[PDB]
């Protein structure tokens, strides 16, 4: 007669994505719309237990989390668990979920790892995946004559989730996988000025189609770089692997969209670079539902939960959390509806699995490894005003890329370089 | 994505990063 | 009045060296001398509760061991916990038992992140650790004129514990931490002959002084191919780091010690090959007490554990933990002793920390970072015989390396050849 959704995620740490007071108005969102519809789970009440993924510091960690979902667990039997997002807390704990056979849903842990579901058996991931990042390169590649040398520089540590690594990570394999091709790839430290040698030196002997995972301000500077240097886009093409778009404003205001603008001095020579330099990022949902979807966990937030949901490209990640609930409420009522139950975490993620969804990020659909496809787009500028937009969109599901505002690819030289030089490296 | 590698596909644990010894990179402790 | 001991160890699976059908009748053992000693807890009754480590398919897992941890802290709320002995399986129990204060001891979990002891609080290692194999290495280097160039062959997968990885990860980090020469360090799939003209090539491009962590099979054939391929001891060393002497029988019998024996055809050009190799092993406790402990260990597992143990260096690791147990109930006895409880994680730990012992494996030192000091012996062929045998000792707490048996490193050319050739590498 009534549901319990046992949620891991950071309780009181507002800086994830996935964030409670980001996802938790989602969720309440998604909530009241199952009460409203007579065709999802009629008369259940759907109930919530809580618990925190992060530490004695306030970071999630790959300790809190797990230790909360047992909690969870052995307190409350709950049907299904709700995150968490980091990787480090999801990997433990999806090991936990699939050993007590019970759903695991998530926007977030788009590590390549998790993607192995025999396994994360009943994980669902609902938002990105880092092979899907692997997907929109392969796809770049072969739609511009890319098929010989990529190089691929990350910003790595220890202390955090390491997203950069896992962001590479799935780049890397699936690319792979698809285009077996020459990838390289190199590991710095971001606050360290002995690597930019190294990395500058590796940009010249190592690739024209190079791909940096970093900060906004290192991707900068290594373009300065690479300019004062006489890297210029006639032989060279540096994507900043930017999936949250920090490195841009909101897609909502903020016209236009300069991030070679630091208030500097720079601003002019960086934004010569920069016309070397294009952007790769999450698409923003273009539905209608979606900029509704926006009001209503902005008003949600600031009143139940204290918070102010910023414009972005992270709101992604608590729409996801949004659909993939319904998503999940769809699969329990027609489980229920053919003699199932609410604890057949097999034949509830079937359901889910292979499946197409209209939410409010728009169409979504769960391939056959239970990840959503994830769609892309490539930030350009063109050389009128130096501002950034759109010009190419990767639909996940398709693998197409498509045009976008009849804008195109600027190139220095009139089409992209080849990924090697006319002679070798040397 | 489950072919071999020596830096990438080996467990979710930060007991398999201590180093990065198969990756190559710039840093350590 | 009573102690409980939680367990966590392969309990069904026999093929570990800390599995429960060995360090349970050593743990046995120790507990019925705590019994004996008027001067060792007196009065109480130290309680043992079992969980395992291991999963459905009988291996160590990263999720069983946990689970149990959980199990157990909850059901019986020890005041210590034993094992795990693999490394997957001790870096989440070790968290959780750093997490709930309580003290953790293990003979195994060598890995170089345990030693982090302050994420793992409260562990205890009581055998050997992979830091203490670049100890080892750094005074063979000192000792010898090797400071330049040394690369390093390990044989890693998937699937396993990665033991050569944390092995050669240990020895890696602490050689570079000390000498701060050049170490190369290439993984290979150990059934893939792809990888045999990869590996050869690197080992006459990428050092003179070499390590492999490997099968015996494998570290054989890879001398076989050195030899085929003119690799001789004039200008190569190459050191199989077989820990546990794999390739070698047992110290107490099989005389002698022939690992290029196989009975192939090839035994003959074998054991040329085999003159430029030496086998790096840890040390075989020489004291009586040792042996006194395996014949007594040997009765108990056969009796009790329907378990028969063979000779052979992974005993020291049930010898370790009887040991450790042992110096745990000394430092809870001192702690009751003044005023402290059983629950007094800290005082406890920090009495068992940087404090020498005598126990069944002889002298061991745990250091000021709660590691157990280890011992290492290193193996040389005599030309005569072709056997191989012990020819230096390494202490490592006093970290000196002392001839063995009046015996003298073989060298084909006389001396040990120069890390670096006549020219470069080229
Ligand atoms: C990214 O690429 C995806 C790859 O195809 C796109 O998917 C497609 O989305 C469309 C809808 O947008 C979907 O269409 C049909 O779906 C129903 C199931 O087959 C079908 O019954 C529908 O038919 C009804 O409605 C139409 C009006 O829409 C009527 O005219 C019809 O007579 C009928 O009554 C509908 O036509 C495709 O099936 C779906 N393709 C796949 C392969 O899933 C994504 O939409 C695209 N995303 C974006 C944002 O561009
Ligand atoms: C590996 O190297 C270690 C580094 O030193 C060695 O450690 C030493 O071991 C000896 C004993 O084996 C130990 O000795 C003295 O230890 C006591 C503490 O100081 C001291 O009270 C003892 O003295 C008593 O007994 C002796 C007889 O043994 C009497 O003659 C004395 O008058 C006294 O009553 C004892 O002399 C060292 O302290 C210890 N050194 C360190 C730095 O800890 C290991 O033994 C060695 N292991 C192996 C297997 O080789
Ligand atoms: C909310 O989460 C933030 C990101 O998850 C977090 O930011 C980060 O804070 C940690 C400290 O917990 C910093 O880390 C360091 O980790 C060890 C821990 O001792 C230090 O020794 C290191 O020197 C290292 O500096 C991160 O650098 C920092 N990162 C970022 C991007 O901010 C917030 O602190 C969390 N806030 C709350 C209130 O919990
Ligand atoms: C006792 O422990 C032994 C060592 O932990 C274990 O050995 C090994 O068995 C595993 C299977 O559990 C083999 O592994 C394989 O793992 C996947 C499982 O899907 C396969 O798809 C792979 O192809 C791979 O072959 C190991 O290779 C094997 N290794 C060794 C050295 O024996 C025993 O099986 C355990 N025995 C019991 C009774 O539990
Ligand atoms: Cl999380
Ligand atoms: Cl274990």
């Amino acid at each position: 007669s009534d549901l319990t959704v046992a949620v891991v995620l950071p309780l009181t740490n507002t800086s994830y994505p996935w964030s409670w007071a980001r996802v938790g108005p989602a969720v309440e969102l998604a909530l009241a719309r199952v009460k409203a519809r007579p065709d999802l789970l009629p008369g259940w009440t759907v109930r919530m237990v809580l618990g925190s993924s992060e530490n004695a510091a306030g970071v999630c960690s790959d300790t809190a989390a797990p230790l909360a979902a047992v909690d969870l667990k052995w307190e409350h039997s709950p049907a299904v668990f709700l995150g968490p997002g980091c990787v480090y807390s999801a990997a433990p704990v999806g090991r936990f979920t699939a050993h007590w056979r019970v759903p695991l849903l998530t926007a977030g842990a788009p590590a390549l790892g998790i993607g192995v579901k025999d396994e994360y058996a009943l994980t669902t991931r609902t938002g990105p995946s880092h092979v899907k990042l692997g997907d929109f390169v392969t796809a770049l590649h072969r739609r511009l004559g890319w098929e010989h040398q990529a190089l691929v520089l990350y910003a790595d540590r220890l202390g955090d989730d390491r997203p950069c690594f896992f962001i590479v990570e799935g780049l890397y394999m699936r690319v792979r996988e698809r285009l077996n091709i020459t990838v390289n790839h190199q590991e710095f430290v971001e606050g360290d000025p002995d690597h930019y040698p190294k990395l500058l030196r590796a940009v010249r002997r190592k690739g024209r189609v190079i791909y940096i995972c970093s900060s906004p301000d290192a991707f900068r500077n290594l373009m300065l770089l690479a300019l004062n240097a006489g890297l210029t886009g006639e032989d060279y093409v540096f994507f900043h692997l930017d999936v949250f778009g920090q490195s841009l404003k909101s897609a909502q205001g903020l016209v236009p969209q300069k991030p070679w603008e630091r208030g500097d001095g720079q601003d002019r020579s960086a934004r010569q670079a920069f016309q070397a330099a294009k952007i790769i990022t999450y698409k923003e949902p273009d539905n209608p539902e979606y900029l509704e979807f926006l009001k209503q966990l902005k008003l949600l937030a600031d009143k139940k939960f204290n918070f102010t949901v910023e414009d972005g490209l992270k709101n992604i990640i608590p729409a996801s959390f949004h659909d993939g609930l319904l998503l999940y409420v769809q699969a329990v009522t027609e489980t229920l509806a053919q003699g199932g139950t609410v604890t057949d975490g097999e034949n509830i993620t079937q359901r889910m699995w292979n499946r197409s969804f209209q939410g409010v990020t728009g169409y979504l659909k769960i391939d056959r490894n239970g990840d959503r496809d994830t769609d892309f787009s490539l930030w350009d500028m063109d050389p009128e005003t130096g501002a950034f937009r759109v010009v190419l969109n990767y639909n996940g599901t398709s693998q197409e890329l498509m045009a976008v505002s009849e804008h195109k690819l600027y190139w220095p030289l009139g089409y992209p370089p080849p990924d090697v030089p006319k002679c070798g490296f040397d | 994505e489950v072919k071999y590698d020596p830096c990438f596909g080996h467990k979710i644990d930060r007991i398999n990063h201590v180093s990065n010894l198969g990756c190559p990179s710039l840093r350590d402790p």
